[PDB]
């Protein structure tokens, strides 16, 4: 039975990866020799070797049923480390935890208070479905018990039981209820969390535990008022996790209620003023504070303080406030929109700063802020961080002026410019997802062609290797061709367009290597509709259609096998088909 | 003596051709 | 090392 | 057309660099070890690495990988044949190759990466010349390297003249999982520690197929070595004109000829191995070998390794001749024999269990590698018929050599 | 620290001055910016003793770039050392003035250079030799200016074929940068002389030999013949790229020889065994030998016809030498050794590496298309394959069952009642849409391929734009073929793809579908359901003009990537 | 709540580990390895706040081993930070000047601790003597 410290000094001992691998394995195979002879004298040993092994990144699979072994034994050490690898290398799709359930439900009436607690807290880490819907019956037997230090665990075991199984809720109605007296902190943020997990799974429980909302002010109150006390109070801030889910209550309460509202409005502009913000405890009180007066129906000298105290955090220096104010914001967008107004230079300034999160979060209120009024002046912004923005933001900065403008877009010509040149930026950065879009935006409206016909010709001649501009170019050349090109049956003047010069960029974009099989497939479409949408360029596509019927993809050699059959027996009823295709929302 | 065969002497030439 | 130096050097 | 030769190590620390172009910044090294850590995880590493227009090319050492740089469309060729040069003379003057001499021998490592390539044109890479121009513990260069003789030091003299040779044999059978065999191929190798006074010219003579029909013996044991590689010092005109094996041999060991001809002979020992692996509950080896090799000769330390499973633990080996253990490091049976008399047949009955949890991933079927050397056995009947050795002043030379046959990639698929 | 080491350095004492150099370089060497300290480490250059010399060199040449105008108090010290009566002093300096990266310094360099060319030390006209060309990539102009080039040229006629070699080294790679103006090319005569000296070059310089004939164009078989009977010697040499230089060459040379002649036969015969050997290499090199095979293999397929044993990947293979193996076995696989090939794929396929046993099917695929013969071999194990149950494996014996039914699917009937029931589960867009463009195209030998594509429409709308149009497409076969049983489902189809379908490509086609179907059903069978032409495989083979390309650029880097050498440098 | 804990070292090797949600062992470990990526690949003023997959990953290590954590965008941010300082801070006074090298060998008690101050993602215990006093009588039973 080697020790735990001298398998961790042989672990460390262990340079290259491979000699580490060898040490692991040779480790491994003496713990699979005792497994294997049911040792039960040195078994904690072996399982905190194996749990160690797991852990730098060996397989344990083998030692599944010592640990179910272990935690049906009678020793305290044997029991934890069972628990402890039930907890660690235990799920639930390990499918073995379904014969836990009887350990669990012999070890939860145990008299000892750690072995019961284990089991608790093992129940709760790696609940199941089912494992809890067989152990629904004894959480709800100890959540009645009067053991502050089980009531606790209870009331962790029982949250853990409503969100695997949201069903199982209606039993601990009647347990929870005349459980805000609890003296004890860890008691009382137990029954706050459980209240408030409660509240958020069914609405129904709202109005049962809405009632209550005199004695949460009273206990906050109470609480603000206690600001000295040897246990709980960190950096000055008496109980901070109680208070934090005091406010998410407060905010999670009465957020479409005025009586609610109106109770907690007296406790909300006391700790709006009354906390100190110099340590982290109080910036993150007052941002719950201010997420919770803006989440509910408060009065407007509180939606004016909580401006005044964002308005204050977006100017700190320090990366975590900016951020957290920056959340804030994003939270308060649609609420209090006229008043987010007042940060227009701190969020401009904030996606120049040199924070991943912070510039993300300066797009996101950016991009949250634009109106129908500063549309047209956040657009040159919003290209120039488009043009300027970091390789993983660029798709997401074209993405959210895409929706910006298909959104709140002041005039079709702007949007389709704002459109064409974030298609002719974007490059490879813009999504194929956003192509559909594009065309369907494009379909609807029938008034900016030939303009935007002009401009897709333009912009599809310089280059092709951008897939969605490709693909784009290439629907609105099948879409418009008649309008690309106007008089151009027969040899004319000079002009931009030929009739013989799409059909050249299309055969190169179809042969062209920077093809994907999708911008082919929309190209050999274009080419296809143009036979009948284009009169001056005839009998030219039908040749490469019958020579494109033999490619390689078996959906594009089917496309132009159709085409070429549709080109040399259906010459007549080719136009019979070529209608347009029908603009919907 | 020496692990994987005894060296043997090695002749000068072939004798037999000259 | 870097190692043994304490988390927050209480 | 390397830029820069650097040796890295297994933390990513560049244990020493030396530029040899300068067009190449030497910042580019520490992206080197992300985009092989990324090639790595992704399954596209390879030796060849591309920092943008800079290549790095380099292989892995025992401890460091020797990673040269380079931007032009260099031979890669040539900077593998110099890798190779700098870690064989590193391995002749230094014993290990590891971070503990890299950090002690930089003042003799430096001066031997200076002088060896220049402008990324290596000159010398004899380890015997270099030493007498470049030592740790300066006169002016040998003419060995300035004259056409750059592998034999002149002036050498020894009170007897005695050259150690060793034909050794490499065994190399493919067999595939139905029995049958695959890849056979057996390569000679021709290893002779010259000990001679003076420069000798040695004038090889064996019993070659081409070289009796040539002659007109044609018709006894011949040896048919399909590629014949000589040594430097071996002349290719000589070779090449009618079947001639004159060159003046080193000083010290070196490789003079390494024949690789394929053999159609029954393997020298046939392995026969049975898995009976219960579902989750046990598994049995049946594995018996049969030596088919020659009586009169004994296989010394055959190790005929059988990959048993990954997890198997608790297990019982019946076996008839030789200590077999199973070691966890390598997750295999190692079927260890000490002396295999020839025509010997060696039969193992195995017995492990199993754990009742399946794996999570499959674990693949590894090869079972025999490690049988047999001494004083040559499988493909060559026999050296004379060496000339000749020199100015004249001496009695006392030429010997001996045959090894050993296993090579003598590898059984399994099943 | 600093203030100490540079006191021991200005100190009179050379066992003080030892030391500090050997803690300068060391500090250097782990990574310590000691370039401040470049002009109290020049004061301490010029010392008798050459162990202190060298590492002042040294760090000199790691610290010119850093401190040109520092460097300034060297050239005196550079010139001096420049006549020293050892051989290897003057070597020294010659490698230090061409190693020292300053504009201002190697315009004065050009005397000492001139005057070290033509040194009688065969190591001091090597050093001088490779100074002028470091020179010359520093400075072209200079060097052009100097004179050099005439000087380089008559090393090549001189005695020393290390220095010969040296030289023509240089020069190559003098005219490598080179416009290809004044071209240092020469007649027969000198290409006999350097072939003289061939046989008298050590291993490095076996390479720089051989690469000058790479350039040199042969005019007559005489030259041609002679030149091959000259490089097959080379074959014979235990270094690889020795080896590979004289294969190489070899080739270059069979551009001008004549196939008629016996030269040309034994030229064949007497380059297998070399492949065979270099395939022997280090694992390193067997990337690079694989790589070599491939560009000659696509030029001369004849030579290693029967050389297929070899090309087995072993098990403990690199990873980057197995994935060219079966790129080998492909292309070197044939009808004689096909049985062989399907054995060698039939192993590979029991691995755990999902990039390997994706290589391996495609592999499978490739050989199973280039050969018909084989085409009933490659079915049965792509179906072993599929019922060996694995997702990765499933996946490619679908896409490999679809690609065969493109190009032979005359005779593939037999086959889709087993693929009818193979585990249809699987989510990979590659298999499902392989899947359901077989049922659409061989919707005659399964009786519920109705039902089968039941299963596939419930997403139809949201699984993908290439597995929504290949479901349209089979379903719209399977009306045209069968509309009793589809009547129905092609409705469906059409409602889901034409106004609950937004995608451009994919609306366009339901609209089309539906407009054949309401015009005239029965010319959408000649229309739809017509038989499409043969398919055109991709060929592997390269264009002839970047193969004869590609002939010339072996053993570099243009080789082992298969692009040409202007575009992959920068 | 906190969905999954992750005390990794400056070199990339993990101290600790304990993940509230169920994944795949293949999966879990390529969410560390993206996880340990990020935070080496982040600089000393980056907030120590990370959106990774839709989740507050925070960042705060007070030596060279770094900590790491999982919450869903429904808590304040500084209740992570705040629960990080004061389970190191127990950590140290159950321990006393705890340092790296008592974190591998004395693993145990730390995951031991973790389970009885936070289960399930959420926090079990506000109170700092409490726990430790509790942790205290747990290994007082033997």
């Amino acid at each position: 039975p080697i020790r735990l410290r001298e398998l961790i000094r042989t672990i460390r001992t262990a340079r290259t990866q491979a000699e580490e691998r060898e040490m692991i394995q040779k480790e491994c195979a003496a713990i699979r020799s005792s497994f294997r002879e049911e040792d039960n004298t040195y078994r904690c040993r072996n399982v905190a070797k194996l749990l160690y092994m797991h852990m730098l990144g060996y397989p344990a699979h083998f030692g599944q049923l010592e640990c179910l072994k272990l935690i049906a034994s009678q020793k305290f050490t044997d029991k934890r480390i069972g628990y402890l690898g039930a907890m660690l290398l235990l799920d639930e799709r390990q499918d073995v935890h379904l014969l836990m359930t009887n350990c669990i439900k012999n070890d939860l009436n145990h008299s000892t208070q750690f072995v019961q607690g284990l089991a608790l807290c093992t129940l709760g880490c790696m609940g199941s479905s089912e494992m809890c819907r067989d152990l629904a019956g004894e959480v709800e037997k100890l959540l009645k018990t009067s053991n502050s230090y089980l009531r606790k665990k209870a009331a962790l075991c029982a949250v853990h039981v409503i969100r695997k199984v949201p069903e199982l809720m209606e039993m601990f109605l009647p347990a929870t209820k005349n459980l805000l007296n609890e003296k004890n902190h860890g008691v009382l943020h137990t029954s706050v969390v459980l209240l408030t997990e409660m509240c958020e799974r069914s609405p129904d429980m709202l109005a049962h535990f809405r009632k209550l909302v005199p004695q949460l002010v009273r206990i906050l109150k109470n609480l603000i008022m206690s600001g000295y006390s040897p246990e709980h109070d960190v950096s000055g801030i008496s109980d901070p996790f109680l208070q934090v889910r005091i406010l998410r209550l407060l905010r999670i309460l009465g957020r479409n209620d005025d009586d609610s509202s109106e109770a907690m409005n007296d406790i909300l502009a006391q700790v709006a003023t009354n906390t100190e913000t110099s340590k982290n405890v109080g910036n993150a009180i007052l941002y719950e504070t201010v997420l919770t007066i803006m989440d509910i129906k408060s009065e407007s000298g509180l939606r004016v303080l909580a401006i005044n105290i964002l308005g204050r955090f977006l100017l700190n220096n320090d990366k975590n406030i900016r951020y957290v104010a920056l959340t804030s914001l994003l939270k308060t967008v649609q609420t209090d929109h006229n008043a987010v107004q007042r940060h227009r230079s701190t969020i401009v300034d904030c996606l120049k700063d040199l924070d991943v999160s912070i510039k993300r979060r300066a797009m996101e209120l950016s991009f949250a802020l634009v109106n129908g009024n500063n549309i047209r002046g956040m657009m040159k912004e919003l290209l120039y961080f488009l043009d300027s923005c970091e390789p993983e933001f660029k798709a997401d900065c074209a993405s959210g002026i895409f929706l910006a403008a298909e959104k709140y877009a002041p005039s079709k010509r702007w949007h389709i410019d704002t459109i064409m040149r974030v298609l002719t930026t974007a490059g490879s950065y813009v999504r194929d997802d956003a192509v559909p879009n594009l065309i369907q935006l494009i379909t609807n409206s029938v008034e900016m062609h030939a303009y935007t016909v002009q401009r897709l010709y333009k912009a599809i001649l310089g280059d092709y290797s951008q897939q969605p501009l490709v693909q784009v170019a290439a629907w609105c050349i099948g879409e418009y061709g008649d309008l690309l090109v106007s008089g151009q049956c027969e040899e004319e003047e000079p002009i931009q367009v030929t009739e013989d010069e799409v059909l050249d960029i299309l055969e190169s974009v179809l042969i062209s290597n920077m093809s994907t099989s999708v911008t082919r497939g929309y190209a050999l479409t274009a080419i296809m509709k143009l036979s009948t949408r284009f009169t001056c360029t005839v009998n030219r596509i039908k040749k490469v259609v019958s020579i494109y019927g033999s490619s390689i993809d078996v959906e594009l050699q089917q496309r132009a096998v159709e085409y070429n059959a549709l080109f040399k027996k259906y010459d007549h009823m080719r136009s019979a088909l070529l209608e347009r295709m029908p603009v919907m929302e | 003596d020496r692990k994987g065969g005894s060296y043997s002497q090695a002749a000068g030439s072939d004798s037999a051709q000259s | 090392k870097g190692e043994n130096t304490s988390l927050l050097h209480p | 057309s390397a830029s820069a030769v650097y040796v890295l190590d297994l933390k990513g620390k560049v244990l020493i660099c030396r530029n040899y172009r300068g067009d190449v910044d030497m910042s580019e090294v520490e992206h080197f070890m992300p985009i092989l850590m990324e090639k790595e995880e992704e399954g596209m590493l390879s030796p060849i690495l591309a920092h943008g227009g800079v290549r790095f090319m380099w292989i892995k050492h025992n401890n460091l990988y020797l990673v040269a740089t380079s931007k032009k469309n260099a031979c890669v060729s040539l900077v593998f044949s110099f890798l190779y040069k700098v870690v064989q003379v590193f391995s002749e003057y230094f014993k290990e190759l590891e971070e503990e001499s890299i950090r002690d021998n930089f003042v003799i490592i430096y001066e031997l990466l200076d002088e060896l390539m220049d402008f990324g044109y290596p000159q010398t890479t004899d380890s015997k010349i270099l030493q007498e121009y470049i030592t740790q513990e300066a006169p002016r260069p040998p003419a060995t390297v300035t004259n056409a003789v750059s592998w034999r030091s002149e002036g050498i003299k020894y009170r007897k003249n005695e050259v150690f040779l060793d034909v050794i044999e490499a065994v190399n059978l493919l067999v595939s999982a139905n029995g049958n065999v695959l890849r056979s191929e057996i390569v000679g190798s021709i290893k002779m520690r010259v000990f001679l006074s003076g420069m000798p010219e040695l004038r090889l003579g064996l019993n070659d197929k081409v070289l009796f029909d040539n002659t007109g013996r044609g018709k006894s044991k011949s040896v048919e070595l399909e590629d014949v590689k000589f040594h430097q010092c071996v002349r290719l005109s000589r070779f090449e004109n009618d079947r001639t094996i004159s060159f003046i041999p080193p000083d010290g060991e070196f490789e003079l000829m390494s024949y690789r001809l394929n053999t159609h002979v029954k393997p020298l020992i046939w392995i026969e191995s049975v898995i009976e692996k219960h579902s989750h509950s046990r598994i049995e080896y049946m594995v018996k070998a049969k030596s088919q090799f020659k009586r009169r000769s004994t296989a010394n330390n055959v190790e005929i390794h059988i990959p048993v499973p990954n997890d198997a633990d608790s297990p019982k080996f019946k076996t008839t001749v030789g200590s077999v253990k199973w070691v966890p490091e390598n997750s295999e049976i190692v079927w260890s024999v000490k002396s295999f008399p020839g025509g010997k047949e060696y039969l193992m009955r195995a017995h492990f269990g199993l754990p009742s949890v399946e794996a999570e991933d499959k674990e693949g079927k590894p090869p079972i590698s025999v490690k049988f050397e047999i001494p004083y056995f040559t499988t493909s009947g060559i026999q050296v018929r004379y060496l000339k050795i000749i020199e100015k002043s004249g001496y009695q030379a006392l030429p010997w050599v001996r045959y090894i046959t050993q296993n090579g990639d003598y590898q059984l698929r399994t099943q | 620290e600093i203030f100490e080491l540079k006191a021991e350095l200005n100190s009179d004492k050379k066992e003080k001055k030892k030391e500090a150099v050997k803690k300068v370089i060391a500090s250097m060497t782990v990574g310590k910016d000691v370039s401040a300290l470049f002009p109290d480490v020049v004061n301490c250059m010029q010392t008798d003793n050459l162990e202190l010399k060298k590492l002042v060199y040294l760090y000199l040449m790691n610290y010119a770039k850093s401190q040109p105008d520092m460097a300034i108090m060297a050239v005196n010290t550079f010139v001096k050392d420049c006549e020293d009566p050892n051989p290897l002093i003057r070597a020294l300096a010659v490698r230090t003035m061409g190693c020292i990266r300053v504009d201002k310094i190697t315009e004065y360099l050009c005397e000492p250079l001139r005057k070290c060319l033509k040194d009688e030390d065969p190591y001091v006209r090597k050093t001088a030799a490779v100074c002028v060309a470091k020179l010359h990539d520093i400075n072209a102009q200079l060097v052009e200016d100097q004179g050099f080039l005439d000087t380089l040229k008559d090393l090549i006629s001189d005695s020393n074929p290390m220095v010969v070699a040296n030289a023509v080294a240089a020069l190559s790679e003098i005219a490598e940068s080179h416009p290809s103006s004044n071209l240092l090319d020469l007649n027969p005569q000198s290409i006999n002389k350097l072939l003289t000296a061939l046989n008298e070059c050590t291993e490095w310089g076996q390479i720089f030999i051989l690469d000058c004939l790479a350039n040199y164009m042969p005019k007559d078989d005489r030259e041609a013949q002679s030149i091959c009977e000259r490089v097959t010697p080379r074959l014979s040499h235990a270094n690889s790229a020795v080896v590979l230089s004289a294969v190489k060459v070899l080739m270059k040379f069979m551009e001008m020889l004549s196939k008629d002649l016996d030269y040309y036969g034994t030229l064949l015969k007497k380059l297998a065994p070399p492949l065979v050997t270099l395939l022997s290499a280090e694992p390193e090199l067997q990337y690079v030998a694989l790589r070599n095979i491939n560009l000659i293999v696509q030029k001369r397929p004849e030579i290693l016809k029967h050389e297929m044993k070899v090309f087995f990947v072993k098990y403990n293979d690199p990873i980057y030498v197995k994935l060219e193996k079966l790129d080998i076995m492909i292309r070197l696989a044939s009808q004689a050794n096909i049985a062989q090939v399907l054995a060698e794929l039939r192993e590979y396929a029991t691995e755990v590496d999902v990039d390997f046993v994706r290589k391996a099917v495609r592999a499978i695929g490739r050989c199973a298309i280039k050969v018909e013969q084989s085409a009933e071999r490659c079915v049965s194990t792509l179906l072993d394959l599929i019922q060996t149950k694995v997702n990765y494996v499933v996946q490619e014996a679908i896409v490999v069952i679809k690609d065969i039914f493109r190009k032979y699917p005359n005779k593939y009937e037999s086959v889709i009642a087993t693929l009818c029931e193979n585990l249809d589960s699987l989510d990979e867009p590659e298999a499902r849409a392989a899947m359901i463009w077989i049922v659409g195209e061989y919707a005659e030998r399964i009786d519920n391929a109705d039902e089968l594509l039941e299963s596939f429409l419930e997403g139809f709308h949201d699984k993908s734009t290439q597995v929504q149009l290949q479901l349209l497409t089979a379903i719209v076969k399977l009306f045209l073929k069968k509309p009793t049983e589809t009547q129905e489902l092609v409705q469906q189809v059409l409602s889901l793809a034409t106004q609950d379908s937004d995608n451009p490509d994919l609306r366009d086609r339901g609209y089309i579908y539906w407009r054949l179907l309401s015009t005239d059903p029965v010319a959408a069978k000649e229309v739809v359901l017509a038989e499409k032409p043969l398919i055109s495989e991709e060929t592997d083979l390269i264009e002839p003009t970047l193969l004869d390309e590609l002939i010339c650029y072996i053993g570099t880097l243009a080789s082992v990537y298969h692009k040409p050498p202007s575009a992959f440098v920068e | 709540m906190i969905h999954f804990i992750l005390l990794f070292s400056r070199q990339g090797k993990l101290r600790l580990q304990k993940w509230y949600i169920t994944l795949p062992d293949k999966e879990r470990k390529k969410i560390t390895r993206e996880i340990v990526q990020i935070i080496l690949s982040r600089g000393h003023r980056t907030s120590s706040f990370v959106d990774w997959k839709e989740l507050k990953l925070v960042y705060k290590r007070y030596a060279s081993l770094y900590f790491c954590c999982a919450i869903e965008n429904q808590d304040n941010e500084l209740l992570t930070l705040e629960i990080v300082h004061r389970y190191v801070e127990l950590l140290d006074k159950y321990f006393g000047n705890v340092c790296e090298l008592d974190i591998i060998f004395n693993f145990e008690k730390a995951y031991f601790i973790l389970d009885e101050f936070i289960i399930g993602g959420e926090i079990q215990e506000t109170s700092k003597k409490i726990a430790v006093k509790a942790i205290e009588d747990s290994d007082m039973l033997q």
